[PDB]
């Protein structure tokens, strides 16, 4: 329930999960980082992080092969500032991420920039896999997980396919289909709140 | 659409020195329902304080409040 | 002839003298607030609803008295208004918080009728003046909806009409044939007889509150939160006359003064705990 | 030049004693205008003291400069002194100033105020003279209240010095005509803070505020938000009105308004705005609804303050409740949403709160929301989640709450209370399949290349 | 002002007329109010003129600024040229004195002269 020393740990990754609007793919990494942290933090004990959603969204929307245009998810979205977006280097394959990444290189090479980016990208991929098969039950899964899945379709448009490899279309394919499979397991199970069915005192 | 709700919250149960619990009833009857106070001590102590009878307990500013708690807490600085 | 007035703020109600204009008699038997105090037209029986959901009915003479001879504890929940039938002694309309409007006898311990409809908070009402509009009972809610209902057949209201505002005040005509409905900035002048809205009015800036008929059923003043005062003709509805108080008023009432019922006097209820009462004599 | 400080500070002396005291008294006169400039000079030099000696020879020349009873000061030199202090760069100067005087009189004060109407009348000396606007912070209450005075009391009972609605006159031209002028983005949210507490009550007429604050309303963003507590200044005093109040509040509050610094502000004006008692139920459901679908990106810091306002509103408008225990009254609908589960009737997006179909939902949000991580948050949604006891809530003990206040909270707790850890620990904790040993591999190892 | 002047001119009020009224700004404010209510505020600004005829240096210049921008505006909404009509019924009414009040002004200015004259004697003798 509480600890003097786990529970300040994930208060930190907090602050700075919910804080720092990214001004650098180092950012995005270290955001990476915390989020898979706190992932194995309410591993089997199902609390919940929004400031872990939010981010992941704000990072997926950041990514910007168009544009956030509108309506999307009600997470505050923020300005990518630097360029920091993906282009059309649908060559550049995926790949796992390494702690050389928390490094700031303002002279990156344009190539390891995609790749890298393209390799964020999974990686949230598989946050938001893991995000939802923890948190499939917990009643707000529709409103918390249907910006995911517009956010997701966003991707999947035509102006950002141009941009986005095969491989990342099937995984955020997989995503789609797996999500909304949830989707429905929640509405359908959906059932109204009764909270004060109390006890009167005898 | 925008009327002040600045007086509608007083049916509340208010502490003070010793009882924790005294809610709205009258001035005087507040008093009294303070321990060791008397009904005619009740009223002494609100004829010196200046305060209208005709208010019940809470409608009175936290300043004849405490007013009302330094005059209960000194019935001798002021004179009797 | 009477001499006798209501008004209702706080936790009290405090009759007045249309006279001496003074306060003759507080009534502090309310619990927590008193959102209605009108009296009988005898003029010896005040009621009024707290806001615990209990609406109390009590004798006064013209003065110091307060025997209480009736409470009801039905609703659990708010009562906004409480109006006599202005024909029979007995029956009075009481629109609660909560849904709903309902007919109560006094001698009867369980309410006469009951009228739902309403999807919102319930808070303005009236009676039907005029001969055929016999049981005949309008309201507002704030649920941008006014409804009538006939108390021979329970069912739902017979007519209906839905606004853009709250709908704050509402009263008929003693030609019993047109009505006001006030909501937010916006008066209505409608048909009863043909149930057709005849034209919306619209000249204050913020929701009005509070109507009043007037000299001889001819005219109609109106208080908005403007801090403003606005009396119409019941022919064209003109801007006719008004003028401005220097709080946003809360309830507004000229009253008469006996042979032929000429005005004796208006007041109005301003939010800054004040009752201004402008006078003329003749 | 300290001997010339010396020098200076002896000639104030010996001036205001031969003022005191008193075809020579053009030369008499010209010692003083030489003097003038000699200030000139020290002020643009310690100028400090130098302003000492400066407000000496004002008092001395409003002392003695006439025939008659009256005394009559220079507004001229006052000008070319404020002229001098105000292009000066010294801070130390400008506080000095500020506080030593004009925080002290009120003769000060107003010809302080006209001195800037001319000197502004003909960039880094906008930011000063900003500065020395928001200095001056304290409105008097009356012209009793004004009761003292640097030189001369008037005796005409009728004074525009006596009388504190020229005060505020001459101040509020002051922020017209600075407004007038133009003023910086910075310049522009610092007077949409401190406006209502201090630069609003300085008008004897606030409505051309009115006009600019709520066009900086309808600008939208930070700004506007800010822009909020000056336009329910104005409502509030002189009722002048916005068209559409509480739709505009309903899609004002957004995404970020939580994630901003000055939700605090916000909050307390948001807690009137529901203390008022011609509210529609389903208006007031609507801002519960939209209220909890924001606290599910909200960050804790907020949500402390979120809920026990909601044990508020659902204290004061029992017609919400009905999204806490809401059951289904008949069998057919039990038979209904056993077979189809149940979709939220609210509308999430729709402008009009008073047709958002908040009545008929439930707070799903909140409930799940209580698996918080945070464990006094969990906590304070179980508040809503268990039973309805206390009359109310303040929320004053809630406010200003921060990532900073809940970490020093932790800290401030007890260095150790003996804890616990975890028993069993893996060895292959960044060691990638591990097949012999059956755990399954961290998720992080899984999805992080180590080497 | 320009919200004020709408509000207080829809809402028909007299003393918040009178707050504006008091004092560029006074452009900006013309720029940005309506038009139904700008003719209303003809209206009521006739009234004035015809109640009191003491000022004319603001109003005027207000009303001035008024055809210079919503002087269409009447031309959109031409049912209201009997408000257009009193103010010819007004300003020939402030014309009248004018066809001989010159004949007072120079006379005058002739007395000017040498009480300036005489009193420019008097400090020299």
């Amino acid at each position: 329930h509480f600890h003097q020393v786990c529970t300040p740990a994930m208060l930190a990754i907090a602050r700075y999960l919910g804080q720092k609007v990214p001004a650098a793919l180092s950012d995005f990494a270290v955001g990476i980082y915390l989020s898979i942290l706190a992932l194995q933090y309410q591993d089997f004990a199902k609390r919940y992080v929004p400031e872990m959603m939010n981010f992941l969204l704000n990072t997926l929307c950041a990514l910007a092969p168009e544009r956030a245009k509108s309506k999307l998810g009600n997470f505050p979205v923020h300005e990518p500032p630097a360029g920091i977006r993906i282009k059309d280097a649908t060559n550049t394959p995926i790949r796992q991420l390494n702690c050389g990444d928390c490094l700031r290189k303002d002279e990156l090479s344009p190539a390891e920039t995609s790749s890298l980016q393209i390799a964020i990208l999974s990686t949230a991929t598989a946050i938001l896999k893991s995000a939802a098969d923890t948190w499939h039950k917990l009643p707000a899964f529709i409103e918390s997980f249907q910006p995911a899945l517009s956010v997701a379709q966003h991707l999947l448009t035509k102006p950002n396919a141009s941009h986005l490899p095969s491989s990342l279309t099937s995984k955020l394919n997989d995503l789609a289909s797996h999500l909304s499979r949830l989707l429905q397991l929640s509405r359908l199970s959906r059932r109204p709140l009764e909270l004060h069915h109390h006890r009167p005192l005898a | 659409s925008l009327v002040s709700g600045e007086k509608t919250n007083f049916n509340h149960i208010l502490r003070l020195l010793n009882t924790n619990v005294d809610g709205k009833q009258k001035v005087v009857y507040a008093l009294t329902q303070i321990k060791g106070v008397g009904r005619r001590y009740s009223n002494l102590v609100c004829k010196k304080a200046d305060v209208d009878l005709k208010k019940r307990a809470g409608e009175l500013t936290s300043e004849e409040l405490e007013r009302l708690v330094t005059i209960i807490q000194n019935p001798l600085a002021y004179k009797i | 002839t009477n001499d006798l007035f209501a008004v209702t703020a706080g936790p009290r109600v405090e009759i007045f003298s249309i006279r001496k204009r003074e306060p003759l008699k507080t009534i502090g038997r309310f619990d927590s607030e008193a959102h209605c105090g009108e009296i009988r037209p005898d003029g010896r029986v005040l009621v009024a609803g707290e806001d615990t959901g209990r609406m109390q009915v009590f004798d006064v003479g013209q003065g110091t008295r307060a025997v209480i001879l009736k409470t009801w504890h039905i609703h659990k929940q708010p009562v906004w208004v409480t109006k006599w039938s202005p024909t029979e002694l007995t029956t009075l309309m009481s629109c609660s918080d909560d849904k709903t409007v309902r007919l109560w006898d006094l001698p009867s311990n369980d309410p006469t009728r009951l009228f739902t409809g309403h999807t919102d908070y319930v808070r303005c009402g009236a009676f039907m003046p005029g001969s055929a509009n016999s049981n005949l009972l309008v309201s507002g809610s704030y649920d941008e909806t006014v409804r009538v209902w006939d108390a021979r057949a329970p069912g739902g209201a017979v007519m209906t009409f839905k606004h853009a505002d709250p709908i704050e005040d509402v009263l008929p005509l003693p030609s019993g044939t047109t009505l006001l409905a006030a909501s937010g900035n916006a008066i209505s002048v409608l048909d009863l007889v043909a149930a057709k809205p005849l034209r919306l009015i619209t000249n204050h800036q913020k929701t009005v509150t509070s109507l009043s008929l007037a000299s001889q059923g001819r005219r109609v003043v109106s208080g908005s939160l403007d801090g403003h005062v606005k009396v119409f003709e019941t022919t064209s509805w003109n801007v006719v006359a008004g003028a401005k108080y220097p709080s946003p008023i809360l309830s507004l009432s000229v009253i008469t003064a006996g042979a032929s019922h000429d005005d004796r006097h208006l007041a109005v209820g301003m939010q800054s705990g004040v009752l201004s009462i402008r006078t003329r004599l003749s | 030049p300290k001997w010339s400080l010396a020098a200076a500070e002896a000639l104030c002396r010996v001036f205001v004693r031969l003022l005191a005291a008193g075809t020579i008294i053009n030369w008499l006169r010209d010692r003083l205008s030489d003097y003038d400039g000699v200030l000139l000079s020290m002020l643009q030099s310690l100028a400090v003291h130098a302003l000492v000696l400066a407000m000496a020879v004002l008092k001395a020349q409003a002392q003695h400069l006439t025939d008659r009873e009256e005394a009559i000061f220079p507004r001229s030199f006052f000008l070319e002194i404020i002229a001098v202090v105000l292009e000066s760069p010294i801070e130390h100067l400008r506080g000095h100033f500020s506080e030593n005087f004009v925080k002290k009189y009120d003769d000060i004060r107003f010809y302080t105020f006209e001195a800037i109407k001319h000197f502004l009348t003909e960039e880094d000396v906008r930011n000063n003279v900003f500065n020395l606007l928001l200095s001056i912070e304290d409105v008097p209450e009356s012209n009793d209240s004004l009761e003292n005075f640097f030189i001369e009391r008037p005796p005409k009972k009728k004074h525009p010095l006596l009388s504190l609605s020229q005060h505020k006159k001459q101040a509020q031209e002051a922020w017209l005509a600075f407004m007038h002028l133009g003023l910086s983005k910075e310049q522009r949210k610092k007077v949409l803070e401190v406006m209502s507490a201090s630069i609003a009550p300085w008008f004897t007429k606030p409505e051309m505020l009115m006009d600019f604050l709520t066009d900086c309303y309808n600008s939208g963003g930070s700004v506007s938000l800010l822009a909020l507590s000056g336009v329910f200044y104005l409502i509030q005093e002189r009722n002048l009105d916005y068209p559409e109040f509480y739709t505009k509040l309903y899609s004002l509050l957004d995404a970020d308004i939580l994630h901003s610094k000055y939700r605090s502000r916000f909050f307390r004006l948001l807690d009137t705005f529901l203390a008022s008692t011609h509210l529609p139920a389903v208006l007031v459901a609507s801002f519960i609804k939209r209220l909890a679908r924001l606290a599910l990106n909200a960050p804790p810091s907020a949500i402390v303050v979120i809920v026990p306002w909601f044990y508020n509103l659902f204290k004061k408008h029992p017609l919400t409740t009905f999204m806490m225990h809401r059951v289904p009254r008949t069998k057919e609908e039990r038979e209904k949403l056993e077979k189809d589960g149940l979709d939220d009737p609210f509308l999430p997006n729709e402008t009009d709160p008073m047709e958002t179909r908040a009545i008929d939902s439930c707070l799903w949000e909140i409930v799940q929301l209580q698996s918080h991580y945070h464990p006094n948050v969990a906590t304070i949604c179980k508040i809503i989640s268990e039973q309805f006891t206390k009359q109310a809530y303040n929320l004053e003990d809630f406010l200003d709450h921060s990532y900073g206040s809940l970490l020093e909270a932790e800290m401030t707790k007890e260095v150790k209370k003996p804890p616990v850890i975890e028993f069993m620990i893996p060895k292959h904790i960044f060691t990638k399949a591990a097949p012999e040993e059956e755990k399954k591999d961290s998720l992080l190892v899984s999805l992080w290349d180590f080497g | 002002l320009g919200t004020v002047l709408n509000q207080a001119l829809r809402t028909d009020d007299s003393d918040l007329l009178e707050s504006c009224l008091q004092t560029l700004i006074i452009q900006n404010t013309i720029n940005r109010m309506d038009s139904s209510l700008a003719g209303t505020l003809l209206s009521k600004l006739a009234a004035r003129m015809h109640r009191r005829p003491g000022r004319a240096f603001g109003l005027m210049r207000w009303i001035q600024w008024t055809l210079v921008a919503h002087g269409g505006a009447l031309v959109t909404q031409p049912d209201l040229i009997n408000r257009l009509t009193e103010l010819s019924r007004v300003l020939e009414e402030r014309s009248r004195g004018l066809s001989s009040l010159l004949a007072l002004k120079g006379k005058l200015d002739m007395l000017d002269a040498q009480l300036k004259y005489r009193k420019a004697l008097k400090m020299a003798g």
